[PDB]
């Protein structure tokens, strides 16, 4: 059985803070002008499956997008390189 | 209940059946120049013998045995030496210049890598390595640049300041003086001065929230 | 005089003390571990500065620190032979 | 031309010999004075009597505290024992005042010790 | 109950001046008692600069993490 | 002042090394330095005959360059790396072949490390295993694309250690 | 009762939570805390709730959205209308070294371009701000 | 002289030298006095920056202190 730890016992992850949001004193960043750049979610590939756009031409279908290089995914992956 | 041995100055005692027998060298202490000694006496079971701090070697007389250096460092590598061949009964002293003995190594008659009751933590810090404050943060206060010297309590404080100061959009700037209001310290209570401060206070963060607001 | 300070992730194995050149430092009593002793500096004015009780250290970052003070050095931090200032 | 090497005859010595052999001497001297270099070495009269001075000052007489700024520290320490009282757990016999004592207090008898010299 | 992680566990070590920081390691014990400061103790097959191998945490430098996987510290 | 200009073959600083009189000074020079460091030894030496495949080796050389592009100041044939493929000397072949080899090196090696990961295989090597990754690394281009979009190459970096301790703890 | 690290560590984080509060409070006095140092200066919050406040344009925060625009608009016509005739379609060059005088027109026309850039985004920061 | 550069020598350049001194003896003389004069303040100031600050003047020295009304102005408008 787990004895459960407090709170102020409890760990705070590193992960949970990335440099794209807001640290654990939770201050908004510097506001952005370009767009109201919010915390972004990788999405991507998903997004790519559920769009329209890929119909036999490629042999593929709705669900299954042509892809080869893989460039919808590279937003997913950008969360892992900076 | 430590009793210090009498241990009389190196200049009186010129020959002692303790001093242990010794080829000598020019490795000792500077008698002309240096006033400042350390003896180290303990008793042998036997006659071992043994390398001296200051160039060549010894052979320590069966019983007691005295030794004369300059450093405590010598004083100790010996003692070091001593218990490695199993003689845990040495003592060091400090000799000043007048003739007082300090009784310096075991200083409460057991060895400090033993641990012993009524010992207390000395230049110990209550948290990590990491824990200390950061040394821009007290900066021309009483730890100017020795931020590893900090109470806990100030290191605690020091931590909560940078903890509140990241929340710039909330944060009460300082009034600015008003240098005309300057009068001589000659020309009331404390209570009611922080009071009226008080009341000034609140009445600079009303005029700054109307301020604010007109164009928000 | 250089600076010795213990922080409380000591565990008491007393390399420091054993490792010390002019027994600066000695285990004392204490709570904090399960070894029951954490290693004390009372005698830091005899604190050369070789940091063999660093090397001796075994924790992840060391629990006993020696910080250099050149500016106040004495003769027995400089371990002076020749010459006495006392 | 070269008629004023008469005043470099007087001058090249009297700079580079004369004035730099009295300015060593001057040194050695002052070497040995009381407050040699009281500014860079610990344990100084002079810096002592220089420290008491701005303390004496109203405005830094306590400006070496590292506690200050607090403008009503009674009313700090009750919101602390407030905040104390609601995060307390069961049968808890640590207050507020006797915590900040203790954290406050410390044992590092070897800080600064120079001081004696001057004071 | 146990206070801290399973023995044997991998947890991620969020200790900043660790030279395992934000790596994982094995949860060789943890101590039970509750005046221990560092009672957690991990494992690292990495040694650091002085060549040791475990080191001692507090229940709050230490968050649970899976193990490793290929060419991951 | 024309797209024509663009071309490193169209430049005022160059000229053919055929055409060069410096290049062709150098060459004559060198032949004859060969020639008179020859004419010491007898004449059916085997260093005769070695004088001999190396003025053949330096008038092949003459040959070979004289297409290249030269400075006219000293007529010493150029390597042009502007990125043009279809020019003599160009940097852009060996540039090509080069990357793919290193790739090769890199893709290899950080495969066997992956697959072994134990200090004591990298110590003794697994032999087998070192081969098989040293041939699997040709794919190496389209093996790490794809893992750089499948997110098998790189890791967050809150799994790595990021450095020395910046702040207060 | 024995007053454990756990203990320790709860005290430690009230303490920090409460006093951090205090401290940005106004009851705490600190040098960071002047006009010029972190807070920003009173009556002119700079930013909230991570959004440029009409304060970032100073005199321009009375301007509406719709004139910021038009404004914007018209200097960057107008200063892209000079660059190009004095660089290009109508150079001062040739008449300069003549002996004649530049088209001055066309020079304080020019200053009017990043004029008309800054116009843009203060005309975005008031219309993101409800102006 | 005796010129040791090549280009000195395949040049001929040469290092002219004037018959008179530019300067006369009472030129150099009031330059020095202007030297003195700074020497002196010099000494001034050197012994001003090695005493530093003296907050204690307060307690004994003549005048209640001043601060220049811009100065005053400086100090509300702040930093
Ligand atoms: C610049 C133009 C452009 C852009 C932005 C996109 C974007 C997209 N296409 Mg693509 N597509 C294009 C041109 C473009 N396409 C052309 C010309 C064709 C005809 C061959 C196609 C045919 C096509 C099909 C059949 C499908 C897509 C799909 C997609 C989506 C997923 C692939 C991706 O990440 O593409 C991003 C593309 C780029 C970032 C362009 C990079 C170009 C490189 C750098 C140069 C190569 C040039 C080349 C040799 C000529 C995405 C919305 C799929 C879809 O609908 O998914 C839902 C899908 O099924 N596209
Ligand atoms: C061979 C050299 C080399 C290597 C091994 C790396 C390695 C790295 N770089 Mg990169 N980098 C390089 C050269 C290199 N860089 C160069 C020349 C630049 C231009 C200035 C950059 C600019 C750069 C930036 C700005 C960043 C990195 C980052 C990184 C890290 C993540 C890489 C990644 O996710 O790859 C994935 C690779 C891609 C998505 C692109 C594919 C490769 C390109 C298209 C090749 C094009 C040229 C080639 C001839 C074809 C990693 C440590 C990131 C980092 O430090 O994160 C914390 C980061 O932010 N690099
Ligand atoms: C910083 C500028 C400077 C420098 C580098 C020199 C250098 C020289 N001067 Mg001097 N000189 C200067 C300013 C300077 N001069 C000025 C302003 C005057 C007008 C009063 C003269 C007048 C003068 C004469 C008449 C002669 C020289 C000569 C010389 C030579 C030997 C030194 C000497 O006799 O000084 C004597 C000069 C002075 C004592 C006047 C004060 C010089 C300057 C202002 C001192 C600056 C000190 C520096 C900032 C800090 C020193 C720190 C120290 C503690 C290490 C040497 C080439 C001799 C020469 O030509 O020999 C061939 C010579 O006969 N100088
Ligand atoms: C910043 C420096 C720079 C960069 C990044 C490039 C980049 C390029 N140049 Mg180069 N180029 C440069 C300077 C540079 N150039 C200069 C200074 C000149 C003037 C002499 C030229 C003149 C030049 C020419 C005339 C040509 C290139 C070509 C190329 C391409 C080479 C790769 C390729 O074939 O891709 C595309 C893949 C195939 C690429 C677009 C060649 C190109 O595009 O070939 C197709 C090409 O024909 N460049
Ligand atoms: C597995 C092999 C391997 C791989 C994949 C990489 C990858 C990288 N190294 Mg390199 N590196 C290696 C071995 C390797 N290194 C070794 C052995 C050393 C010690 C000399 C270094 C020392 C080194 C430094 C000092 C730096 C890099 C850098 C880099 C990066 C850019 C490329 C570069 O600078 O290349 C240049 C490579 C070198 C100077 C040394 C290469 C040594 C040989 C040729 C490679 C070893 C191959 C190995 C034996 C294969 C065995 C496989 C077989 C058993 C199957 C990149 C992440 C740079 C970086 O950080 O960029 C961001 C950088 O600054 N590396
Ligand atoms: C002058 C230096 C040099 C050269 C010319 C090469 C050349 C080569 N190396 Mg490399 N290599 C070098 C230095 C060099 N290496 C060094 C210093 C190391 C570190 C010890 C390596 C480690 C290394 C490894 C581990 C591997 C290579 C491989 C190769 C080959 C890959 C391309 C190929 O076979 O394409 C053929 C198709 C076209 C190629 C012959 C690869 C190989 O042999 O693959 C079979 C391979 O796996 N090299
Ligand atoms: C008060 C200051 C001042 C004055 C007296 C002048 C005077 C002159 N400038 Mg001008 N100039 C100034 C500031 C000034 N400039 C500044 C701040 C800049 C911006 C860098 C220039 C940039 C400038 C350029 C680029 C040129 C001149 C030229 C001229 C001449 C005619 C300009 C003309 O007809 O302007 C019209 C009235 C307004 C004249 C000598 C021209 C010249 O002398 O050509 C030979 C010329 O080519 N000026
Ligand atoms: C100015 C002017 C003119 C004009 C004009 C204008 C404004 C013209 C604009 C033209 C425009 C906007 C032309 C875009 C082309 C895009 C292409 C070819 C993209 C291909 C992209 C491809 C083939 C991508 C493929 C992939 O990415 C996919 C899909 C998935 C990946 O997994 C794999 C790869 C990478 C392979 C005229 C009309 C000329 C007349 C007169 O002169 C005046
Ligand atoms: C109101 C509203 C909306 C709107 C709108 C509308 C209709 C907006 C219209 C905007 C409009 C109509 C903007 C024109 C700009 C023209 C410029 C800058 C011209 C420069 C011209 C230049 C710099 C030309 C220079 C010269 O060429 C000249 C003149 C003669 C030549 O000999 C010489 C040169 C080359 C030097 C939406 C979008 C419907 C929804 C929204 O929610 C609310
Ligand atoms: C004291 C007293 C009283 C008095 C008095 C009286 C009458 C006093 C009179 C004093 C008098 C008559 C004092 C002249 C000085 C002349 C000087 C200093 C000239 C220097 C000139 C210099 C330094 C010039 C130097 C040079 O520039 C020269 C010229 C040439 C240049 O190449 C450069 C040099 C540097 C070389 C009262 C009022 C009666 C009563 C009171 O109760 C007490
Ligand atoms: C064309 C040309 C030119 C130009 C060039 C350039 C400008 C380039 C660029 C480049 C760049 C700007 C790039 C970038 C990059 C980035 C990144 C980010 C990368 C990364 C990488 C990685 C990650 C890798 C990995 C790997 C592999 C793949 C293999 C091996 C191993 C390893 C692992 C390393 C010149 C004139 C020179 C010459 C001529 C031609
Ligand atoms: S200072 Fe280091 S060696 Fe000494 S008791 Fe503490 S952890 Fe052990
Ligand atoms: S630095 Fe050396 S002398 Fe000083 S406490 Fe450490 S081991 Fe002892």
């Amino acid at each position: 059985e787990m004895a459960t730890l407090p709170k102020h016992m409890q760990p705070v992850d590193t992960a949970d803070y990335p440099v794209y949001k807001p640290g654990p004193s939770g201050v908004p960043k510097l506001p952005q002008l370009v767009g109201d750049w919010g915390v972004p979610l990788p999405g991507s590939y998903k997004a790519c499956l559920t769009m329209v756009g890929p119909d036999v031409e490629t042999a593929c279908e709705v669900g299954k997008p042509w892809d080869p290089l893989g460039l919808s995914k590279l937003y997913d992956r950008n969360f892992d390189f900076n | 209940e430590i009793v210090v041995e009498s241990i009389p100055r190196p200049e009186d005692l010129l020959e002692s059946p303790k001093f242990p027998m010794f080829e000598g060298s020019t490795g000792g202490y500077m008698s002309r120049s240096t006033r400042e000694r350390h003896a180290i006496t303990w008793t042998a079971k036997d006659q071992n013998k043994f390398e001296m701090p200051t160039g060549g070697f010894a052979i320590m007389n069966k019983g007691e045995n005295l030794c004369y250096f300059r450093k405590k460092e010598q004083c100790i590598s010996l003692g070091k030496q001593l218990r490695k061949m199993k003689i845990e009964n040495y003592k060091i002293y400090r000799l000043k210049k007048d003739g007082t003995v300090i009784f310096m190594h075991p200083a409460d008659g057991v060895f400090p890598e033993k641990v012993n009751k009524g010992r207390v933590q000395v230049n110990g810090r209550p948290f990590t390595i990491r824990g200390n404050p950061q040394q821009s943060e007290l900066k021309w206060t009483k730890y100017h640049m020795k931020s590893y010297e900090a109470d806990p309590l100030t290191t605690l404080f020091i931590k909560a300041r940078v903890m509140a100061f990241q929340d710039i959009p909330n944060l009460f700037a300082l009034p600015q003086p008003n240098m005309e209001e300057m009068v001589p310290v000659e020309e009331y209570t404390k209570q009611e001065y922080t009071t009226r401060l008080m009341e000034a206070l609140k009445r600079v963060q009303d005029d700054r929230k109307a301020k604010e607001a007109k164009s928000l | 005089s250089h600076a010795v300070k213990i922080y409380d992730t000591c565990i008491g194995c007393t390399l420091c003390v054993r490792a010390c050149p002019t027994d600066v430092l000695e285990m004392v009593p204490a709570t904090v571990n399960a070894a029951k002793q954490v290693a004390s500096s009372p005698r830091v004015e005899d604190c050369v500065g070789c940091k063999r009780c660093e090397t001796a250290c075994p924790t992840d970052f060391l629990s006993i620190r020696v910080y250099l003070q050149e500016n106040e050095e004495t003769q027995y931090s400089l371990g002076l032979d020749l010459a006495d200032w006392s | 031309y070269g008629d004023n090497r008469k005043w470099s005859a007087v001058l090249v010595p009297l700079t580079t010999l004369v004035f730099p052999a009295v300015a060593m001497g001057s040194f050695v001297l002052y070497s040995f004075q009381e407050d040699a270099f009281w500014r860079l070495v610990p344990g100084t009269k002079r810096a002592a009597e220089a420290e008491k001075a701005w303390r004496e000052h109203p405005l830094f007489k306590d400006s070496k505290d590292p506690m200050f700024g607090l403008l009503n520290p009674d009313d700090y320490e009750k919101g602390l024992e407030e905040a104390w009282e609601r995060a307390k757990p069961a049968g808890s016999t640590v207050t507020v005042k006797d915590k900040l004592k203790q954290l406050s207090k410390q044992d590092s008898p070897h800080w600064e010790s120079w001081r004696s010299l001057s004071a | 109950p146990w206070v801290g992680p399973k023995k044997g566990s991998w947890v991620k070590v969020l200790r900043p001046e660790s030279y395992w920081y934000q790596t994982r390691g094995q949860v060789v014990n943890v101590n039970q008692k509750p005046e221990i400061k560092y009672p957690v103790t991990v494992k690292f097959d990495r040694v650091n600069f002085s060549n040791v191998n475990t080191n001692g945490f507090a229940l709050w430098e230490v968050i649970e993490a899976p193990a490793p996987g290929p060419g991951e510290v | 002042n024309t797209p024509e200009h663009w071309t490193i073959k169209a430049s005022k600083r160059l000229e053919l090394c055929k055409d060069n009189k410096a290049y062709k000074k150098k060459f004559k020079d060198e032949l004859y330095k060969t020639e008179k460091q020859q004419k010491k030894y007898a004449t059916g030496s085997a260093v005769y005959a070695r004088f001999n495949k190396k003025i053949a080796q330096i008038k092949n050389r003459q040959e070979a360059y004289g297409d290249r592009l030269c400075g006219k100041q000293d007529g010493n044939p150029r390597v042009v790396a502007t990125g043009e493929w279809n020019v003599r000397a160009s940097v852009m072949w060996p540039a090509s072949i080069f990357l793919y080899t290193a790739g090769w090196i890199g893709w290899a090696g950080r495969s066997y490390l992956i697959r072994t990961n134990d200090e004591t295989k990298e110590l003794n090597i697994d032999v087998p295993l070192a081969l098989t990754c040293m041939a699997s690394g040709f794919s190496w281009p389209v093996a790490a694309w794809q893992e750089i979009v499948n997110g098998e190459m790189a890791v967050p970096s809150s799994q790595i250690h990021p450095g020395g301790p910046y702040t207060q703890s | 009762y024995k007053e454990t690290p756990a203990d320790e560590r709860l005290f430690e984080q009230v303490y920090l939570q409460y006093t951090s509060e205090y401290m940005k409070g106004p009851m705490y006095w600190h040098k960071d805390k002047l006009q010029g140092s972190l807070p920003d200066y009173p009556g002119r919050p700079m930013i909230r709730d991570g959004k440029y406040t009409p304060y970032v344009l100073g005199n321009l925060k009375s301007f509406s959205s719709n004139e910021l625009a038009f404004l914007s608009m018209l200097f960057f016509g107008v200063g892209l209308y000079g660059n190009l005739q004095f660089n290009y379609y109508d150079p001062q060059w040739a008449k300069v070294d003549a002996g004649g005088y530049f088209n001055v027109s066309y020079i304080v026309e020019s200053l009017l371009l990043p004029i008309s850039f800054f116009m843009h985004i203060a005309c975005y920061i008031q219309k993101q701000n409800g102006k | 002289r005796v010129p040791g550069g090549k280009r000195t020598k395949e040049l001929g350049l040469v290092v002219p030298i004037p018959e008179e001194d530019g300067l006369t003896d009472g030129q150099i003389a009031a330059l020095f006095v202007v030297a003195l004069v700074v020497l002196i303040a010099a000494v001034d100031l050197a012994r001003s920056l090695y005493f530093g600050l003296q907050p204690n003047k307060f307690k004994t020295a003549k005048g209640k202190g001043s601060i220049t009304p811009f100065m005053k102005r400086l100090i509300e408008n702040g930093f």
